[PDB]
DNA sequence: ACGTCCCTCTCGA
RNA sequence: AUCGAGAGGG
């Protein structure tokens, strides 16, 4: 994130929200949730046709 | 987008010999 | 700024890891083939199988780099001078239109500059083996700073010149003031109209003129 | 999003000129072995010169911009690392502010 | 006295379960005979030299009512790994002379096509080797027990599940076990083996 | 601190229409997407004319 | 190997054997110049590649905002004013120990204790 | 692992590294080659106990016969024994301070550069091919205590990123009757059908 | 928010430590190569049963 | 080589 | 009506 060091493996910036729901949180933690769940949300919508498949 | 269009870059399409060109 | 120009670029290191043949050739518009980085190289007019390697190398102390731009000097060895080089992209001097013209023309196709040709080639053939020698991650195709979007306007761009296209060719036909009118308009209607971006009357990126959504403002 | 917009396309020649005035040597009369931490220039893809120090380089640029001698859209970037200098006059880049 | 040791042992197992599937396949064999250890191996067999090792069993009383055509079944082995048409037609003429009924040629290393197996009408032979008889495949926990079923018990299932021998499931004439007991085509075999349902289902395959 | 600029609201990164949202800093990522297309499939006063 | 080309072709140089006096001299193929070998080393390999582990970092390298700044000490000056960062040798393997930078004497030093790197 | 001392972590060790394919590739550090009919300053001790003078040097490393830990006497032993007699061939000792082989011929430049490479992955040394890699781990596996119950002794395995089986049953020390393969397709060839 | 999150706020802490070793640790290569992953891999993968255990 | 099932709208030759 | 392209609904 042009927001974090470079050459970095940090937790705070490799995805861990430690901040909850109730909470809220942080651009940052709110960012990386959504890149997850997108795939997740890839997962229903475009690659739910490969058991479609199988099952014909 | 629509304007810098317009304005400049339409014209740059001239190339009985095509000069400067006006839209109403 | 003028065309689309469709002619891209190969440039590939054959032989993988533990194979000695790791040769370097490119695969230039409107050649079959793929032609040995060095005799490109020669065509263009840079010569001595090592003169060349400056160009590459732009610290020789890359010995391990230099390496294996050894079998490419001798692949392409056989062919030694300038005139030799192009014969073998077949009078037959057509070779010498091709890469002034249809070639790394983002640069100039002007002749002359036969000097920031090569000066790129090179530039890639270094890019290139970084990656081979893991001192670089290879590129993100899936990045988006790399990735440009055309709006509205250089929509219309590709359309208006692709259509005043066989406008002055129609022109060209009053010989053999009453030139065509329709086209330009009519032409411009039917993409705008119908989303496959005209391309006259054969379908293209279909889908690109949607109408505008009116169910609340927000949407 | 909000806040974005994108590029429209500026022009190339008055800058290449504004560096052939401030540092860059042409590369037909360029050979490496007497320079090799020559960095490179770029404009939207385009390799036309060299530069040494580029240091007051690209930050006599980066307030060039910022007072308006040079469009604002326009993107430059030097990359330390692998001594590199690209610059974009390109239409079609998605720039924000900040 | 080097690492030949190694290639001592990787034969006299092979020769264990060569042996084994002898019985199996419906000879007269002993557990003893088989369970010789090397160091009785060796001792009687000793070095290592294969032409000594060649043996010759026959029929048991329980095979010879089923299987009343299942005659001499010879087995002589090779010392040299590669083998040409020369020595196969030294093996060949021990059963041609003789009369006997099958014959299994183990090669511990190559044979090329110099291809004169089957010119001994009645009598196909079977050709096995040392890399895959070392370790039998047979005592694996996923090989179920397949059983030879003979001409009178082939027309026997044909008729009470109401067949043409089309309909049931196959086993091909190369299929490890097959060649484990020499299936020719035609011949059927009783799979039995434990289920997690039946808890002792019965499949039944042909061969072809 | 070797900070070269700094990010006006963070908030500018939210899109055209889930710009609406009351809180997504308190949401599922998925939902968020919803919302998004879904205020989109609503009724209300479109224009003025 | 670092080898070099002909003084008249500025072509490349193909070894041969002095099969008479017993010595290496390097050849040429487009002229016939030849010399003789400065070092025996013809070919190398190196197959677990270490050079350029720490490659690109030249002048103005403490400068680079991406990259913060240690609170360690240089070998020599022993600055706590120093920028760092991972092996740029980008392959799958390569542990995670970070070869520091002085932003004040520009002199690289890791921190690997197993060993101790000089480069 | 085998029926008795299969409880044995060491017995696995070794089927671990009796199978886990090493080859020349897998250790050389660095194969380099030279002009010399022994100059090299410290290969002269070495040397002490009708060729070619065309050198072929190729270096290992400490660590690297440490995780596969190979002897210095046998990887080049088959190195020798690859190529019959037809190369002269000598090693160092593994309580050396750098490990390095030299190989002589017994023109031939880039003809030596020929077994530059086929040395380096033709060449395999301590195991079977195709698995790259193994990895023996401990997971419980319920057995019958003498008693009559069923209990809780466990047992090592060795879990493989590759598939050869067609050889790997008739290691000595393993369970043939109960090695497995997820490749049910290699399970058909091997095992049969059923 | 009772001292349960008071106490819910420590292990967010503590479980920072649990990988703020292995942190400039791994980077000292006194990181034990684990047998088989890499030694990069053996950081995410020990740090991931740090963090997934430090949520749960 | 085919590339999950169904359904509601809206629009250009 | 027909084919072609487009946005949404589970
Ligand atoms: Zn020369
Ligand atoms: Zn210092």
């Amino acid at each position: 994130l042009p927001h974090f060091s470079k050459d970095d493996y940090s937790p705070e910036s490799k995805g861990f929200v430690e901040n909850s729901y109730l909470r809220g949180l942080t651009p940052q933690e709110f960012f990386f949730h959504a890149m997850g769940g997108r795939e997740g949300l890839i997962d229903t919508a475009v690659k739910t046709a490969e058991p479609g498949y199988i099952q014909r | 987008s629509f304007n810098q269009f317009v304005d400049y870059t339409l014209q740059d399409i001239i190339c009985i010999s095509f000069g400067k060109i006006y839209v109403t | 700024k003028g065309s689309r120009f469709i002619s891209t670029l190969q440039v590939k290191l054959y032989g993988r890891e533990g194979s000695s043949a790791r040769t370097i050739k490119a695969t230039l518009p409107y050649i079959k083939q793929d032609i040995p980085i060095v005799i490109i190289f020669r065509a263009l007019g840079i010569i001595p199988d090592g003169e060349i390697l400056e160009h590459i190398c732009y610290d020789v102390n890359d010995w391990q780099m230099l390496e294996m731009l050894k079998p490419c000097v001798e692949d392409g060895f056989v062919i030694q001078d300038r005139e030799t080089a192009l014969d073998f992209i077949g009078r037959i001097q057509y070779a010498k239109d091709i890469l002034q013209k249809e070639f790394l023309p983002h640069i100039t196709q002007l002749e002359g500059f036969e000097s920031r040709k090569a000066f790129f080639l090179g530039y890639m053939i270094n890019r290139l083996l970084l990656c081979a020698l893991d001192r670089k991650d290879q590129d993100d195709r899936d990045h988006f700073g790399k990735k440009r979007l055309d709006l509205a306007g250089p929509l219309l761009a590709q359309l208006f010149k692709t259509l005043f296209k066989k406008l002055t060719k129609d022109i060209f036909r009053y010989m053999q003031l009453a030139i065509n009118a329709k086209t330009i308009t009519s032409g411009l209607k039917y993409a705008l109209a119908t989303g496959n971006w005209g391309e006259q009357k054969k379908a293209s990126r279909a889908g690109v003129s949607q109408v505008l959504n009116r169910y609340t403002y927000s949407s | 999003s909000l806040m974005s917009c994108i590029s429209v396309g500026t022009d190339p020649m008055p800058i290449i000129t504004f560096l052939s005035e401030w540092g860059m040597e042409p590369l037909e009369d360029y050979v490496p072995h007497q320079s090799p931490d020559a960095t490179r220039v770029f404009v939207n893809g385009v390799w036309h010169g060299v530069h040494r120090n580029p240091a007051r380089l690209m930050e006599t640029l980066r307030t060039l911009r910022r007072k308006g001698d040079i469009n604002p859209e326009v993107s430059m970037i030097r990359d330390i690392r692998e001594k590199e200098l690209k610059i974009f006059t390109d239409a079609g880049r998605v720039y924000r502010p900040l | 006295d080097q690492e030949n040791e190694r290639n001592i042992s990787r034969l006299w197992r092979a020769f264990r379960t060569v042996k084994e599937m002898v019985k199996d396949r419906g000879y007269f064999i002993t557990q003893e005979e088989v369970e010789l250890p090397l160091e009785d191996f060796k001792a009687k067999y000793c070095r290592p030299q294969r032409k000594m090792m060649s043996f010759q069993a026959n029929p048991t009383e329980e095979s010879i009512s089923k299987f009343p055509d299942m005659g001499s079944l010879w087995v002589e082995f090779c010392d040299e790994p590669s083998v040409g048409v020369k020595t196969m037609k030294t093996f060949v003429i021990h059963i041609q002379e003789k009369n006997f009924q099958t014959g299994i040629f183990v090669y511990q290393n190559n044979i090329t096509p110099s291809k004169l197996v089957p010119s001994i009408p009645p009598a196909t032979i079977e050709t096995f080797n040392e890399a895959a008889l070392v370790v039998n495949i047979t005592h694996h926990e996923l090989v179920p027990k397949h059983i030879r079923l003979s001409s009178d018990e082939k027309r026997e299932l044909l008729k009470r599940y109401r067949l043409k021998e089309s309909q049931l499931p196959r086993i091909q004439r190369a299929d490890p076990v097959a060649l484990y007991l020499g299936l020719k085509r035609g011949e059927v075999v009783k799979i039995i083996r434990k289920s997690e349902t039946s808890g002792r289902y019965a499949s039944y395959r042909i061969c072809m | 601190t070797t900070f070269t600029h700094c990010e006006i609201h963070p908030s500018m990164i939210l899109g055209v229409a889930a710009s609406i949202i009351p809180f997504p800093d308190h949401n599922q990522s998925p939902r968020n997407t919803y919302q998004s297309a879904m205020g989109k499939q609503a009724m209300g006063v479109f224009l003025t004319n | 190997t670092t080898f070099r080309f002909c003084r008249d072709c500025n072509n490349m140089l193909y070894p041969r054997e002095d099969k008479e006096n017993n010595r290496l001299l390097f050849e040429c193929r487009t002229c016939s110049y030849v010399e003789e070998a400065g070092s025996p080393l013809v070919y190398r390999h190196e197959l677990i590649t270490n050079i350029g582990e720490t490659a690109g970092v030249v002048q103005d390298i403490g400068s680079d905002p991406t990259l913060p700044r240690s609170d360690r000490e240089c070998p020599k000056c022993h600055s706590r004013e120093n920028v760092f960062f991972q092996s740029q040798q980008r392959r799958k393997d390569t542990s995670m120990v970070l070869f520091f930078v002085c932003l004040s004497c520009s002199h690289i030093f890791t921190s690997d204790q197993k060993n101790k790197r000089t480069q | 692992l085998e029926p008795g001392h299969a409880a044995d972590q060491e017995q696995a060790k070794l089927i671990r590294s009796a199978i886990e394919h090493t080859t020349l590739k897998s250790v050389t550090i660095a194969s380099e080659i030279y002009y010399d009919p022994t100059v090299i300053p410290e290969d002269e001790e070495i040397i002490q106990l009708q060729q070619s003078p065309w050198l072929l040097r190729l270096e290992l490393d400490r660590a690297a016969m440490n995780d596969k830990d190979l002897t210095m006497g046998q990887v080049g032993e088959r190195i020798k024994q690859t190529f019959k007699n037809d190369l002269f061939v000598i090693w160092s000792e593994d309580n050396d301070e750098k490990l390095i082989i030299r190989c002589r011929v017994v023109e031939e430049d880039h003809m030596l550069k020929k077994i530059e490479n086929t040395m380096l992955e033709n060449i395999t040394l301590r195991g079977v091919e195709n698995i790259e890699r193994v990895v023996m781990m401990k997971y419980d596996r319920k057995v019958p205590s003498p008693t009559g119950e069923y209990v809780k002794e466990p047992e090592w395995v060795l879990e493989t990123d590759g598939v050869n089986l067609s050889e790997v049953m008739t290691v000595p020390g393993i369970d043939p009757t109960r090695i497995y393969t997820n490749s049910f397709i290699d399970i058909m060839e091997v095992l049969g059908i059923e | 928010d009772g001292p349960t999150m008071r106490e819910i706020t420590e292990t967010i802490a503590e479980a920072k430590k649990k990988v703020l070793d292995v942190t400039k640790e791994a980077q000292a290569n006194l990181l034990t190569a684990k047998h088989g992953m890499t030694l990069r891999e053996s950081f995410e993968d020990n740090v991931v049963r740090f963090l997934n255990e430090a949520r749960d």
